[PDB]
RNA sequence: GUGAUUUCUGCCCAGUGCUCUGAAUGUCAAAGUGAAGAAAUUCAACCAAGCGCGGGUAAACGGCGGGAGUAACUAUGACU
């Protein structure tokens, strides 16, 4: 494997407008029975992804008192 | 431009001022294009039916199904269905 | 064995059709390959087709295509070779399936469902003629097939499942037949259950 | 006042150019060269249509963005752009369009048979003793290598390659001067 | 780089009609609207058209007798202040603006070179926005001219960190809460050591707090209070520079102190319990709350901005003397929390299950409401200048504000991609600075929860970020060893 | 497939035996709490409950994986790979196993 | 070719697919006859073959999404 300044490169980079249009456009889906998908356009899916919730997981009581307390 | 108070901060009153130049003209002599010059000259350089790009990507396609009479289809004769073997 | 043959078909076939049957769609569904389906491979059709529709009125095979036409297409079938009906909107619509991939060389087409609903009979009246083997036993076809027609599309058909629902019968799975009767060591526990399904108005018909 | 004026024929318009085109009745006997009231008509016959026209373009869609201040592209977070459509007039061209498909017999030769391109990756190449990565054409490339070697084992031998692989570059030069007069 | 795809061909030759100009078509058929207030006010029939919404105002100044400034709003169902029929009798509410702009802070000024280490802490001073202190990973803090971008005063005297640093809430003296368990009080002008380095505790300082003017005797000079990860609380008088008296109730390390408007100091520990000390009672908490299941970080008052400032509001001025000092801040303290006319002031808790919780201690020992809805631990947590809006930070990349009289959820705000270490309000309470482990600051409107701008130019964590009193120059700074002031 | 049964089997006894504190009569209930601590009683059985799982996949994958090697070294390399994530999984519950 | 009988109107109101008693004024390379004005230019008429006109054919090579618009002339159906 030669060097090369590629490899230490980025490559995908992609913005804050980008992230917010795309973000604000996975509410607005309104699926048709009738198409089928064909591509999927390859995105950064875990930063588009979390819709709000209610709930707030409970809390981690092993940090406090182990076993032996 | 100024304000206007008719239509609110968005559509202002404008005004023109003249400032140069000022000229007339009339027509003198001509030359007109030809026929395979106008088509050679309005060209636009060439940079899908049931196929859509959605947004987020998305390339998508139609299927539309047709119309189902069921009209047709006799449905089978089966024995049980049949009034002649009652019985009464 | 035949788990083995159910992924192997998913992965050639580009297009998926699941098989129903008129008499009781929900129970014949099999969903738990949908939800695979959908997580694994999106870029994958699976339509319905609901067949033997000439056992059941018109009205019912009405509502269960409307009922059924809220999550896919959900065509209506009946397959004989001679007197079909449907054979032409399946046909002019892997059609449209094979137009839409106009850069794949050929598109397959893969028939699954449980076992004896007719997906040996549906290739063949699309074909019209005897090309996989059929029978009123359930397992009839035990591998795969491949069938073309057109030059660009190809047909697979493949054994019947049944997912291992770890509930809802012993005697359910009877009477969506995929059971070969003549192994069932006391037959005459289950009439209750024929009784009960029909009605006494048909029955009282048939033998007389 | 009125931000607003009403005229019978509608104006048409072109905002990928910022134009309009106004198509009503003028009156022959006002824009004279020597009617008095000549400028007080022709600015407000014209200034009806700006103010169509401005009316226009304060509604079109506005493109805001978050960047700031050294963005490489150009607007930052405090500028809102109008986003204008396309012309519609055709307008001709100056230069016909860009055309030139000559096969010059090698991309005849490489498709009669399945000859594909190369990937084009990269230039270096591994040298075994030394251990470096001497850059195939390039710098000291491997060709100018029987050039300073210290000893050739066979008239000079190394003027001699050098004169033979000049053949091969004027070669290759006439090929395509041939290949571009056909 | 990821692209928004691109229009369509129908979408293109769409985009070429007329297009939609509106024109107020007359517009009087006149509805009647029912003006009334937040807190308690119905003010009364009136039955006007589409008029200017700056004449509602003036309606509203005519009315209630005064000529202010009013934000309108209505039907809280969306609740969104002719515009009130163009999507669709109709009510009115509004809230008092006391008009005082800021403009955004967009730009970048100069990274100033500084300390050899981190930068730890960091504060405006309350009078000028011209002079600046920060503690740093060395054992000093510096103190920086914004004014023309450069150093000034750096205040040599510990020999550890420096963990925490105060400017008095009178502009006088500044205080330096460090790693050995000195604590130090500095001369802005001069930058000599005032005296010799208080101490007490075992181990570290953690947080500071001051003695609101409002309440020290003219004549006299405010207080300290000072916690430590020993659990002790000391009270410190910068005269004779003597121990008052200790507090010693915990049993964890104790996180933040603070000290309310009616002489109640609040502390969060890391036993999972808020503690509501006592002055006039020589120091017995008189009030132990356990609501929490894990520990907690950064307790919050609702009126901890106008305690911080102590007369000097966002015109810069000074006083004289502290008789009209003492009106002038008890005019601020009344300004920013009589909205009933009582001592109302509310607290919040921040603790690592995840949740806060909404207190008012005076008026009962029981949560008004649980705010919840996060998804990792609550690192700090504010509230509004006006103090009608929380807001909380979180580990898990998130900003969530929530409505600051009962406790509910209005909005959360995305983009940032790594944990948010802290968040800072603006003067007139609409924008909203936050920064974080990742390299980006980011600009918040309140008005209508979306992003304004986002400002990169670190190089690695950032640690610290305040915004001045008059919105003149955000400060922020972390692990690149640089200060950086950024204006508009 | 021998390994995956025993980790699977130890767990088992320890999953069947223990008296379920949910559902069983709220005098004992309330003892149990008291006694124990419920939640960190019922958080060791579902650790050992999300072990049993575990070791049953990595089973499950490593077969799949052998049956195509072409060598002893690399079967060999296989099987140790896995007795080894087994190992791995199991050395983490030092804590509730001997709480439990 | 098929393989008793009974079923077998099959995805083709597909006419450029497997043939021609039938055709046309839809077009039409280059050629040739008419007009303007000094002339390049522009326009009228005549037109070889294929492509629109149509009958016809049943195990039937291989070839295919349907229904409208009836070209605001197209650079091999650039469309809607
Ligand atoms: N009444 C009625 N019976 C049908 C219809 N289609 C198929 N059948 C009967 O159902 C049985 C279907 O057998 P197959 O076509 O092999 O069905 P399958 O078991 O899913 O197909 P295999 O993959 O070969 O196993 C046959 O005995 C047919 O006689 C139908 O449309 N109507
Ligand atoms: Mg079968």
């Amino acid at each position: 494997v030669q060097p090369d300044r590629r490899w230490f490169g980025n490559t995908r980079v992609i913005s804050q407008d980008a992230l917010q249009h795309f973000r604000s456009a996975l509410g607005e889906t309104q699926k048709d029975t009738y198409q089928v998908l064909l591509r999927r356009n390859k995105l950064p899916m875990s930063l588009l992804e979390e819709k709000d919730a209610d709930e707030s997981p409970k809390a981690r009581i092993l940090d406090t008192e182990s076993y032996a307390d | 431009s100024y304000k206007s108070d008719q239509g609110g901060k968005r559509l202002p009153r404008i005004e023109l001022v003249e400032i140069g130049p000022r000229l007339d003209f009339k027509i003198g002599r001509i030359h007109t294009p030809s026929p395979d010059m106008v088509t050679e000259a309005h060209k636009k350089p060439k940079q899908k039916k049931n196929v859509e790009l959605d947004i987020m990507g998305d390339k998508l396609g139609r299927i539309h199904m047709g119309k189902q009479d069921l009209g047709k289809l006799q449905t089978r004769k089966m024995k049980g269905l049949k009034s002649k073997f009652d019985q009464g | 064995r035949i788990w083995n043959e159910l992924y192997k078909v998913i992965d050639s076939s580009d297009v998926v059709i699941h098989v129903l049957d008129a008499r009781d769609p929900l129970g014949t569904r099999c969903k738990s390959v949908e939800e695979y389906m959908k997580k694994e491979t999106p870029h994958k059709h699976l339509i319905y087709v609901l067949n033997k529709c000439d056992l059941v009125p018109t009205w019912v095979a009405a509502a269960w295509v409307k009922h059924l036409s809220k999550e896919r297409p959900t065509l209506a079938f009946h397959a004989s070779i001679t007197n079909s009906f449907g054979k032409g909107s399946l046909i002019q619509l892997l059609r449209q399936f094979s137009q839409l991939h106009t850069d794949r060389k050929q598109i397959s087409v893969g028939f699954i469902g449980y076992p004896n609903t007719g997906k040996s009979s549906i290739i063949n009246t699309l074909r019209k003629k005897k090309v996989c083997q059929v029978a009123p036993i359930p397992g009839e076809t035990k591998v795969w097939q491949y069938i073309t027609l057109m030059k660009r599309i190809f047909l697979i058909d493949c054994p019947g499942i049944v997912p291992p629902s770890s509930k809802d019968s012993e005697e359910d799975i009877l009477f969506r037949g995929v059971v070969r009767v003549e192994h069932v060591t006391h037959p005459e526990q289950y009439i209750p259950g024929v009784l009960k399904r029909c009605q006494v108005k048909h029955l009282e018909r048939t033998y007389e | 006042l009125p931000v607003t004026v009403e005229k019978p024929i509608p104006v048409v318009y072109d905002l990928g150019n910022l134009a309009a085109f106004d198509s009503n009745v003028l009156d022959k006997n006002d824009l004279d060269s020597s009617n008095a009231r000549r400028e007080e008509k022709i600015k407000s016959l014209t200034r009806d249509n700006v103010q169509l026209l401005i009316n226009q373009l304060l509604s079109l869609p506005m493109k805001t963005t978050t960047e700031s201040v050294g963005g490489t592209g150009g607007q930052s977070s405090v500028m809102t752009l109008l986003q204008l459509p396309d012309p519609t007039t055709d307008l001709p061209r100056e230069k016909p369009l860009p055309k030139a498909k000559a096969m010059t017999k090698w991309e005849k030769f490489a498709a009669k048979k399945g000859i594909k391109p190369k990937e084009r990756a990269g230039k270096m190449i591994y040298d075994e003793a030394s251990g470096e990565w001497v850059p195939k054409w390039g710098y000291k490339g491997a060709n100018k290598k029987l050039d300073d070697q210290w000893l050739v084992e066979v008239i000079d031998p190394r003027t001699l390659n050098r004169a033979e692989r000049k053949r091969l570059v004027k070669k290759n030069e006439k090929q395509q001067r041939r290949n571009m007069k056909n | 780089s990821t692209l928004i795809p691109p229009p369509s061909k129908k979408q293109k030759k769409e985009a070429q009609l007329p297009r939609e100009v509106a024109i107020i078509p007359k517009d009087l058929p006149n509805v009647s609207i029912k003006f009334q207030a937040l807190d308690t006010g119905d003010n009364a029939l009136r039955v006007p058209g589409a008029i200017s919404e700056k004449q509602l105002e003036e309606l509203l100044n005519q009315l209630n007798g005064t000529s202010v400034p009013y934000t309108f709003s209505c039907t809280i169902k969306a609740s969104d202040p002719y515009s009130s029929l163009i999507k669709p009798q109709i009510t009115l509410l509004y809230t008092p603006r006391a008009v005082f702009k800021v403009k955004p802070v967009t730009r970048s000024s100069s990274a100033i070179a500084g300390h050899g280490s981190t930068i730890l802490c960091s504060a405006f001073a309350p009078h000028t926005s011209s002079r600046m202190v920060t503690g740093a990973g060395d054992n000093t803090a510096r103190i920086w001219d914004c004014d023309t971008q450069t150093p000034m005063h750096t205040l040599k005297g510990h020999y550890n960190w420096v963990l925490c640093v105060s400017w008095s809430p009178d502009g006088e003296v500044i205080a330096t809460g460090s790693m050995d368990n000195t604590i130090r009080l500095w001369d802005p002008k001069s930058g000599q050591c005032l005296g010799d380095a208080l101490r007490g505790h075992s181990k570290w300082i953690t947080s500071l707090s001051w003695e609101p003017i409002h309440l020290v005797k003219p004549g006299s000079k405010p207080r300290l209070a000072s916690s430590s990860k020993d659990g002790t609380i000391k009270i410190w008088d910068t005269v004779s520079r003597v121990c008052q008296y200790t507090m010693s109730g915990h049993t964890n390390s104790v996180s933040c102190v603070k000290w309310g408007g009616q002489g109640l100091l609040y502390s969060g520990s890391h036993d999972r319990t808020v503690r509501v000390w006592d002055i006039n009672s020589q120091g017995r908490c008189i009030n132990i709350l356990k609501s929490h299941a894990h520990w907690v970080n950064h307790l919050s008052l609702s009126t901890d901005y106008a305690l911080r400032i102590g007369a000097f509001d966002h015109t810069g001025k000074k006083p004289s003397t502290p008789e009209e000092a003492q009106k002038k801040a008890l005019e601020n303290y009344e300004k920013i929390c009589k909205k009933n006319g009582n001592s109302e002031e509310m607290m919040v808790t921040a603790s690592d299950d995840y949740t806060m919780f909404l207190w008012n201690p005076l008026k009962s020992t029981k949560p008004i409401a649980r705010m919840t809805g996060h998804q990792k631990l609550v690192n700090h947590v504010a509230f509004s200048p006006d103090g009608r809006y929380i807001v909380s930070a979180s580990f898990d990349n998130s900003i969530k504000l929530w409505d600051g009289r009962d406790g509910k959820f209005i909005s959360t705000f995305r983009g940032h991609v790594a944990s948010v270490y802290q968040v800072a309000w603006s003067s007139d309470c609409r924008l909203l600075v936050s920064c974080s482990k990742d390299t980006t600051l980011k600009v918040w409107d309140v008005r209508t929860r979306k992003l304004s701008v986002d400002l990169p130019g670190h190089k690695d964590e950032v640690y610290t970020v305040d915004w001045s009193v008059d919105g003149k120059r955000v400060c922020s700074g972390g692990k690149d060893k640089m200060v950086r002031l950024w204006t508009h | 497939k021998y390994t995956g049964e025993g980790f699977v089997e130890k767990f088992e006894d320890i999953l069947k035996g223990f008296p379920n504190i949910n559902d069983v009569h709220p005098f004992h209930r309330d003892l149990m709490d008291t006694l124990y601590e419920k939640n960190h009683y019922k958080i060791s059985l579902a650790a050992i409950s999300r072990a049993k799982s575990l070791v049953e996949q990595v089973a499950r994958d490593y077969v799949r994986l052998l049956k195509f090697g072409q060598s002893l070294f690399q079967c060999k390399q296989l099987k140790r790979a896995a007795l080894g994530r087994m190992a791995t999984i199991v050395k983490k519950l030092r804590d509730p196993l001997a709480y439990l």
